[PDB]
């Protein structure tokens, strides 16, 4: 999906057909590509736009809390996180507005949610010729 | 040792009156928290009232009951009561305090009660300056809602003024859902959301570190390309500023995905509550549903 | 001037007890007053 925008070049095309085709145990399958008709349907769009949110807004925000909190952390773990932000800067408001992108950060993650985890339902333990059905135990 | 009881007897070490067991009684099938298992205990270790303190965080009374045990209410018998703790993906049948309106459905949530309208209603067991406060059962949206917004009040404090806090804390208070206006009391910063803010931190810096220019530029391609009432109102809501893409490699970008993972795993643990049941029914007064039990 | 170059950019706070690990805490007057002691002791070290 991410790469959906650039596929006018063959560089991506071929980067595509690679992530495309996926092994198994002893099984190749190719899944369907996210875009039809040359245009990326609007729950992928969706799931990508809020991908990308809430990394620039993380990339912005961050670095001004960490400043503060880092001063006081004992754990001289929060100096080494802003370090490594200093490091990504250096590579390269309204109070309101500040709610507002907080706000937004967090429920850019509430939308990944659905895709960033995912339940077990059973796990297995049956063998035989009849692969076709195993028993399991059922979670939920 | 002695196995887990799961039928709990409680005794009130109290003269209770006709009214008192009254209101006892409306409470069958009602959730409450208990922190001690044992087959007899004493009314004094029932509900919320032994954590409220002159600490008096909303952080704290949740981390304090995160860590209690959940069971259900059973018939009530004079000066008698009988609670059961649930098996995790049996069927119950519970009752809603709060209110809060559930759905067929959704998840639920176990969070400190907040305060509701003319907060009008306390007339709960009272005995002898000890209460029973229950827990409020909410679904899933205001309990995160909730939890983020106690978040954002502690990130927002660093480095405002006394009074800038003061009305942004005033604004994050007042949740509106399913409408009914909620608001949560007592927004305290202690060293209980101090860590929860240590973590965010933490998690943003390494989602901002760990995102690739892929995953960045994306925002800045659709825009170029798209327009829509979600793009605009996001991108109005982020800073302001064909071609080929540089750098293209199918399996960095995974590996880089699937540590970000993790990392968005982190940040979403800090506003995600436990389920504890699983709504599929709801009496149409909205007083009780039929649950699946999580735990 | 900045006579030691260090590879990390920021400084940290170090805690526990000076057995634990090496730490090179002095202030100027100890160590002017180390170096005089020094001085004396050279002139009292064909």
């Amino acid at each position: 999906g991410l790469f959906s925008l650039d596929r006018s070049y063959e560089e991506v095309k071929a980067a595509v057909q690679q992530l495309q085709t996926i092994t198994f145990r002893d099984a190749t399958f190719t899944i369907p590509d996210p875009v039809i008709d040359q245009h990326l349907l609007i729950d992928m769009k969706t799931a990508c736009l809020s991908m990308s949110m809430v990394a620039n807004l993380a990339s912005e925000l961050t670095m001004t809390y960490v400043r503060k909190l880092a001063l006081e952390d004992s754990s001289m773990l929060l100096v080494k996180c802003q370090e490594l932000l200093m490091r990504l800067d250096r590579e390269r408001v309204s109070p309101d507005d500040e709610i507002a992108r907080l706000s937004a950060l967090f429920v850019m993650l509430r939308q990944l949610d659905d895709l960033i985890r995912e339940q077990v339902v059973f796990t297995v333990c049956d063998v035989s010729p009849d692969n076709k059905s195993a028993t399991c135990i059922f979670k939920g | 040792m002695a196995a887990m009881e799961a039928n709990i007897f409680c005794t009130f070490d109290h003269k209770l009156s006709i009214a008192d067991v009254g209101k006892l009684t409306k409470l069958v099938a009602a959730v409450v928290p208990i922190p001690q298992r044992l087959h007899l205990i004493k009314h004094y270790q029932l509900g919320l009232h032994q954590f409220v303190d002159h600490t008096r965080g909303y952080v704290r009374l949740r981390g304090l009951l995160r860590n209690m045990t959940l069971t259900l209410m059973r018939r009530v018998e004079g000066n008698q009561i009988l609670l059961h703790v649930p098996t995790h993906g049996l069927l119950y049948t519970v009752l809603n305090t709060g209110p809060v309106t559930w759905e067929k459905g959704d998840a639920l949530c176990v969070l400190p009660p907040l305060f509701h309208g003319p907060l009008a209603r306390e007339n709960l067991l009272t005995l002898g300056q000890w209460e029973l406060v229950l827990p409020w059962i909410v679904p899933m949206p205001l309990a995160l809602e909730i939890n983020q917004r106690l978040l954002i009040m502690g990130l927002f404090s660093l480095d405002r003024s006394y009074e800038e806090v003061k009305a942004a804390v005033q604004q994050l208070q007042t949740i509106t859902f399913r409408d009914a206006t909620f608001t949560i009391p007592d927004p305290v910063i202690d060293q209980h959301l101090l860590i929860d803010m240590k973590t965010a931190c933490l998690s943003m810096s390494m989602v901002a570190n760990l995102a690739s220019e892929l995953t960045m530029t994306y925002v800045r391609k659709l825009a170029l390309e798209d327009s829509s009432m979600l793009l605009v109102k996001c991108q109005e809501l982020l800073m302001r500023l064909p071609a080929r893409p540089q750098h293209v490699s199918p399996d960095d970008e995974i590996a880089r995905l699937s540590a970000l993972f993790v990392m968005l795993r982190q940040l979403d643990d800090l506003i995600r509550e436990q389920v504890v049941f699983t709504v599929c029914d709801v009496s149409p007064d909205n007083k009780s549903a039929t649950c699946i039990f999580k735990g | 001037m900045s006579l030691l170059h260090t590879f990390w950019r920021l400084p940290v706070a170090v805690f526990f007890e000076p057995h634990e690990e090496n730490v090179l805490r002095c202030p100027e007057r100890v160590l002017r007053r180390l170096l005089e002691d020094a001085a004396v002791t050279m002139r009292g070290g064909d």
